[PDB]
């Protein structure tokens, strides 16, 4: 079902795309898993700990 | 750099460094540039870059 | 909102009580960043009452862990609302869905 | 001995999206210039950004204003996304006055001859009361890069806005075979740029090339 | 102040050898170190004009995998030695050099019959090693002028990988650099080794000149 939804959005079924290095423009030699993850900022800020 | 418990090195690379060295030292059967003869490591680096 | 969720976000957001939930259905008579005024439908009003529901929103109050508790409305002027509808999003809530 | 590139086409796909074609290019030079120009365009392009706001009756962003849909924080965030091109000066003060129910947008900002609002439909806030009225003084400054308000070195009521001066949003480049007069080894560089609408794509390309040449001047005569 | 960028205040050149340099520029704008280093690296690797050996014809040797009596090394090793032969051809875009040698000894580049326009950078470069007093090696070396590196795979004439670019090695590193308050600045260290035709400083200047002249149409 995930691969079907990827097809519906015209995205590769493997979930891996060709990425380029911003520093040099060079192609990374293998496809890289690129997607969206839901990230959280935990209440462990370095401001309160330093 | 060595471990006092057993004398083995304790600064050993792990994770990304090990993966990078392994990937760079792996060989492929029909990789681009196979069969070339190089003057040295500098020419290999120039060809790769 | 999480692009990938489980469907439990709405239940958590509603049951936590951090959101403003419509006690009765009606139409948004007034709305601003601090308050919501709902004109209750005629079928949900009791005899001898104006039929106005007022929801005063919590604005920038510290939590027990010194985090910000802020409610902002998620409805517009004149919008129709139903009973159990989320009127104002709470902290870490997006349109009635838990948004951590 | 090298065939230098020329600007040969500028396809303005939309107001904020354009394509610039450089041709002809020697082998390898397409990607070299592509990456150099991409980095310089993404990091060094100047633009005008909102840096200070003064709303009447407001003391700080963590407050509400009667008759206004949004918090002052959300109004400030909306103003941070306001795209403006100022002509002939590095700093301007815009005035916004609105009354009555309706969306308060960028089109309601008091017109100034030297200031242009590229996107008048940008919503700043919403007035939800008939008697509600909002009045603000918006300071727009010219700069480059990202300058947070916290790091900037004032009466109460002047709200600092983080300034994202960069007008460039996305840069992509492609190197394709270009049919040369006789040679088949030359290429062409298509640079696709998405901006906020406040910079001319040819102006951006020339600015990036000028920055690169000035940076190269140190190496051209090494000592 | 939006049109002015930082320029390198400190430029330090460390001559590790006659053909090896370490050039440090400090400070640069954030990210400019990678931009300049990568652009110069690409130009030096792939675009620098130079003269290099491209073909050779050896009498008695008719294929790549073949043997010749009297020479210690194999034909592959002789080609590997010829690849490293640094040559400056002032006069033309193409020349032929004749190497005729006999007797026991190290056959080097000095033994090549002299032509005025052709200049051998280092005469002691060992082409091969003759071991027999009656062993004779006579070959014709085609030197051509080109750009960058052209492998022989992309092209009895024995093909040699053409190392036109005088750059033997180019690398760059970006370190942290700071001015009075700004601490997010770039420091560019370029470690470069040439083949002796031109010193690393001159090659860096030539690469920068090429890149700058590429931008002529667009510079204000």
């Amino acid at each position: 079902e995930i691969k079907e939804l990827l097809k519906l959005g015209d995205l590769p079924t493997s979930g891996q795309i060709r990425l380029y290095d911003g520093r040099t423009g060079e192609q990374f030699e293998r496809p890289v898993t690129v997607g969206y993850m839901y990230m959280l900022k935990l209440n462990h800020l370095v401001d309160d700990k330093m | 750099i060595l471990s006092p418990a057993n004398g083995e090195p304790i600064i050993v690379p792990s994770q990304d460094v090990v993966l990078g060295l392994y990937y760079m030292t792996r060989d492929c059967v029909n990789a681009k540039g196979e069969g070339m003869v190089l003057t040295g490591p500098k020419e290999a680096e120039r060809l790769y870059r | 909102k999480p692009l990938v969720g489980t469907g439990m976000e709405r239940a958590v957001a509603v049951d936590s009580g951090v959101t403003a939930v419509a006690k009765r259905g009606g139409v948004v008579q007034y709305v601003d960043a601090s308050r919501i005024v709902i004109k209750v439908n005629e079928d949900e009003m009791y005899p001898g009452e104006a039929g106005i529901d007022i929801y005063n929103l919590t604005k920038y109050t510290r939590s027990n862990q010194n985090t910000c508790i802020n409610q902002m409305p998620c409805v517009s002027l004149g919008e129709p609302v139903e009973r159990g509808d989320v009127l104002a999003d709470g902290p870490s809530t997006d349109l009635g869905e838990l948004a951590l | 001995e090298f065939l230098k590139p020329r600007l040969v086409d500028i396809e303005q796909v939309s107001s904020t999206h354009a394509k610039v074609t450089l041709e002809p290019l020697e082998r390898g030079f397409g990607h070299t210039l592509g990456n150099a120009l991409r980095r310089i365009l993404l990091s060094s392009m100047p633009g005008c950004a909102v840096t200070e706001v003064e709303i009447d009756g407001v003391l700080h962003e963590y407050s509400t204003k009667e008759g206004v849909q949004e918090d002052i924080l959300e109004i400030l965030l909306n103003l941070k996304g306001l795209a403006v091109r100022v002509q002939g000066k590095d700093e301007v003060i815009l005035t916004l006055n609105k009354s009555g129910i309706g969306p308060v947008t960028a089109a309601d900002i008091t017109h100034d001859g030297d200031v242009e609002i590229v996107k008048p439909q940008h919503v700043i806030c919403h007035l939800t009361d008939e008697n509600a009225s909002i009045s603000m003084r918006i300071k727009v400054q010219r700069g480059r890069g990202y300058v947070p308000a916290s790091t900037r070195i004032r009466p109460i009521g002047r709200l600092l806005v983080d300034a994202c001066y960069s007008p460039v949003e996305r840069i992509a480049y492609n190197v394709e075979a270009a049919r040369v007069e006789q040679r088949t080894d030359l290429d062409k560089l298509v640079i696709e740029m998405e901006t906020n609408g406040t910079i001319d794509p040819e102006e951006a390309i020339r600015r990036a090339a000028t920055i690169l040449a000035e940076q190269l001047e140190a190496f051209v005569d090494l000592r």
